[PDB]
DNA sequence: TGCGAAATTCCATGACA
DNA sequence: ATTGTCATGGAATTTCGCA
DNA sequence: TGCGAAATTCCATGACA
DNA sequence: ATTGTCATGGAATTTCGCA
């Protein structure tokens, strides 16, 4: 304060203050003459409260809310005291954008069998088709194989129904989903179970997590366009020609369709494949095994340059889901737990819950 | 002569009428040939139209080379003939009056009786439960349940407790105040 | 057909049939023994047939078409009879998604002076205030400079009421916007022309193109959110104080807030810069004049490395605006008449209009 | 001492009443000393509110250090020099009852009238031209308009065609039938 | 043991609300 | 206390037919 | 004529419906 | 018959204070 500025003016010298600049007095107020002209130091108790008034005029970041202050005054290690500030600045710190990207994404291991992990989401609404809005789509996690159900609604209720029709078939070890309402209720969980099915949520908002279906509703609806082109959109009756069309076309990059890797031979569709005429059954299910372990797996991506990666004691701010109009995109800021992964993470939310929650809704609290 | 598959002939059949159950009578019953694996449907009656809705369902999932019946009037009606024809399904009829398949079906009338008594109305839900254990059950020929024939692992539920699938001293009681 | 497969049963050549394999007739129809096993050669009058029937089962593209085709058949070329029937596809073309990317960005020159373009816009509806929903947006192209008015609809009137106002102090060479009904219409057509003033107008759904003040929308709503965190949303009483607060804000790469570059002076508000105090004001503008030509200017970036760029003659498909669910995401192919830049081009749209279109709205047909 | 500079200082004044004009009734006058540089505002009295209402549309482009005016009472008001410290700008007052600026009054007062005959309602909807006009005529003094001085550029709206500003015997008899 | 062209593989692009 | 995916169609690379 | 640290510049990231 | 932009805050690079 006015201590450290009395030395100032004598002659004196304070660390910090480079001694070859001339410093005097003028209408009351410690000035320099610095190579950009004449700026007045305030003392140290009146530091804050300028950087204050800088960054409040447009809530603005390091360099402008410094050459808004720049103007007028000098001391030392300016940026010090603003990137101070903005930490401290609650409307700056969950309004602005992140600058930072997510490190690169995982690739999981493909399921190891059929009917190990199911995929399931709602597509809809879709237009009004025999009175049916939605469609329910489970996928097989290992197979790709794809089963399509009509609802008036996406919910428990409908797909309890359309679930029992599937697992008629076979009972999977896992079904995985998204927080829908459909999928969370207590109603659906009872009906896990009964069956010896564990529920495995995607953490919220994070598609990605579940994308093995999400891309499939993206061929679904494709198919379903390219069909319905130049007439009106009755996709109910569509529906089970999709699921099949579907179930019985190649990936280029595995060779296979879902239904060859479900049953290890074709139906008859149009142009089964006929490889396996001569082996016996078991045979074909012994070469299937083998298909089955050897599929190509993408692995993990570059990082980008500038991309961030969560740390036990981090302070991070989840992604507001659904903000309203002028209202912040970002929560207040928050405490990481647990690393699950380098993608996932446990914070505790300032009220305080456990949420576990994707990298991707998630950025690094600035200026710490 | 190359060996049989699954998909290479579906056997389908008409079990009722039986003590409705939301609505339905009947079950439209169809086993794979090869792997003996069981697929049911609930139908309203044993109709052409009630087994071209059924197995249009099923259609969607495999469509067989072959379906085999006997001389049903839901099968030998041209409607259902045009049905096949046009998903490339050739049909099979044994002659009127007179393996793997026999016992299969054997097995889904016993284990029907045994369940649709104390409850012989809540069959329809039953269905699901009926077909896994149909399709989890160990084959004494083969040394594979049709689940593992079909899908080339081992199931999430094995039904280890191969159950009696005869009719208990009350069962037997039950069933003949059920008649009366 | 017939004839050409009767030569090669008989040992003959023919070109594009390998002769170091055995072909022969089995159950009426021409087989060959392939290293994959044996497929029948359709006669060459069959084969459209066969392609078609291959890809219409789940509408694939090249290799899922081709591996269906491959399970039953053998001929020369396969896939150029597949590709030949792809661009024949009405279904697929105006359905599936580009795979190639617009060439990189233009960075057209800052306008020379104030007042040489101005750059317009509408946020909202926003939350009601004082029965206000909109705001018009007028940023001055050299300076950024910007003025906010409130609306209650984004209309031509509301917008000539507040041009009127804002051309009380000076008029524009060129006011610049997208194809909104407020901008389009006849009624601001003849208040332009009135005035001296030309209208020049985006490419339709293209907001890059008027970037500058797409740019300021997001700096103005987000300087209103961090104002009114914690408070009812009352933007009304704030739109001034967002307007002098922006315009007296650095732009870090410029070194200069919109209103120095206006005015070449600060006014009276928190912070003004002193450094022209000892200029006369001739001086000062001389200056101004100088710290105007000399402004940062960026360059377009490199291109991605599977970038299409615009050729004359070309079929090339605009997207679809506003398509309706389960409806197609492209329009049907048509042909490029001018390229009036590389990011710009004159399309003729089968109806057949001329078009002005931006490359980022258009996907090359596929195929050819 | 430094040099005259834009926003050094603004001098204000109210114009009325004038003849009713979508309900407005006075014009405040903003002249930048400097410059020279006018802005105009409609307003419904010569209040403080009228002033702070029309000088916070002004301020939120520009602020002036020092605003000048005469001891009209909506000037000398304690509102309106509570605005005014709020805003960190001076209030200057010219003594009760006694160069560039004077004349560009003057030049405002002389337009409006030729413009105001014919049309004594129509008004309002000139203010703008009124205001280019203003600010685009070349000074005798410095060789610029002022618009030159405060963009520092030349304007799209030149205004060469200086006006005669005087009026012809039709308009001299037509406001003599206006009071009439 | 090397050529031209066909086949296959590679992989950025974009869309799943 | 969890996790992107994969059809697509030009381009790049490999293999084929032949010698 | 070179060190440590402060200042400045660089620039990927994301959002404008 | 037209065209992205620019605040942001860590990182990279340059300049400063001193010797
Ligand atoms: C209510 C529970 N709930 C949460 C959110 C609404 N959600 C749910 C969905 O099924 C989806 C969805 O399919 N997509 C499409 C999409 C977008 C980007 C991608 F990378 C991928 Cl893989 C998929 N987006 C969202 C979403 O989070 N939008 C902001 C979404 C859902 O059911
Ligand atoms: C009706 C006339 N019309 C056409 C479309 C509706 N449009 C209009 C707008 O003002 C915007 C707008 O601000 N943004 C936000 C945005 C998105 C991405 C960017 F890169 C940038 Cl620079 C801006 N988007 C669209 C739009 O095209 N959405 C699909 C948009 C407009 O008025
Ligand atoms: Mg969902
Ligand atoms: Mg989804
Ligand atoms: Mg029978
Ligand atoms: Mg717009
Ligand atoms: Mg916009
Ligand atoms: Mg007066
Ligand atoms: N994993
Ligand atoms: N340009
Ligand atoms: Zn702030
Ligand atoms: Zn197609």
């Amino acid at each position: 304060l006015d201590a450290e500025l009395d030395q100032l003016l004598q002659g004196h010298y304070i660390k910090g203050y480079p001694k070859q600049y001339t410093y005097f007095l003028e209408d009351g107020k410690v000035k320099v003459s610095r190579p950009e002209g004449v700026k007045i130091i305030p003392p140290q108790s009146d530091r804050q409260k300028i950087v204050l008034q800088a960054h409040n005029l447009a809530h603005t970041g390091r360099e402008a809310t410094l050459l808004k202050i720049a103007n007028l005054y000098w001391w030392p290690n300016m940026r010090k005291d603003v990137v101070k500030q903005l930490g401290r600045c609650q409307q700056c710190l969950i309004t602005n954008a992140s600058n930072k990207a997510s490190g690169p994404i995982l690739r999981p291991d493909r399921p190891q069998k059929p009917f190990d992990k199911f995929f399931i989401d709602y597509i809809g609404p879709l237009p009004p088709s025999q009175g049916y809005l939605y469609v329910l789509v489970v996928v097989d996690g290992m197979t790709g194989f794809t089963w399509l159900y009509p609802t008036k609604a996406p919910s428990t209720s409908a797909t309890v129904k359309s679930l029992n029709v599937l697992t008629s078939i076979a009972i999977p070890k896992v079904i995985h989903s998204d927080q829908g309402a459909a999928f969370t209720s207590s109603t659906f969980a009872e009906w896990a179970k009964e069956r010896g099915i564990h529920l495995e949520f995607s953490t919220p908002y994070h598609p990605q997590s579940h994308g093995k279906v999400e891309r499939k509703n993206s061929d679904i609806k494709r198919l379903l366009t390219k069909l319905l082109v130049g007439r009106p959109t009755k996709w109910y009756d569509l529906l089970p020609v999709v699921q099949l069309a579907l179930n019985n076309t190649y990936s280029p990059v595995l060779k296979y369709t879902p239904h060859q890797l479900l049953f290890g031979i074709d139906s008859n569709t149009p142009f089964a494949n006929q490889d396996t005429l001569d082996l016996t059954r078991e045979e074909e299910l012994s070469l299937l095994q083998e298909i089955r372990t050897s599929l190509y797996h993408p692995s993990t991506p570059p990082a980008s340059s500038r991309s961030w990666s969560p740390v036990v004691g981090q302070l991070v701010q989840e992604r507001v889901a659904r903000p309203a109009s002028l209202r912040p995109r970002w929560h207040k800021p928050s405490t990481v737990l647990k690393v699950l992964n380098p993608r996932t993470v446990v914070i505790l939310d300032h009220l305080g819950n456990n949420r576990t929650v994707s990298i991707d809704n998630l950025k690094p609290t600035s200026h710490q | 002569d190359r060996p049989q598959k699954p998909f290479d002939k579906f056997f389908i059949d008409y079990i009722g009428p039986l003590p409705p159950s939301q609505g339905y009578l009947y079950v439209l019953v169809v086993v794979d040939g090869m792997t003996g694996f069981t697929w049911l449907y609930p139908t309203k009656a044993p109709s052409t139209s009630a087994t071209v809705k059924s197995l249009n369902v099923l259609t969607s999932i495999a469509i067989p080379k072959v379906i085999h019946s006997d001389q049903g009037a839901a099968f030998t009606s041209s409607t259902f003939a045009e049905w096949a024809k046009e998903r490339g399904i050739h049909l099979e009829f044994s002659t009127p009056y007179h393996g793997k398949v026999e016992r299969k079906n054997s097995d889904i009338k016993r284990l029907l009786t045994k369940l649709l008594v104390g409850r012989p109305t809540k069959w329809y839900d039953l269905l699901p439960v009926v077909q896994l254990a149909l399709n989890n059950t160990y084959s004494p020929v083969l040394k594979y349940t049709p689940h593992q024939l079909l899908f080339g692992i081992d199931s999430n539920t094995p039904f280890a407790n191969q159950d009696t699938l005869d009719l208990t001293r009350e069962e037997e009681l039950s069933l003949l105040q059920e008649i009366r």
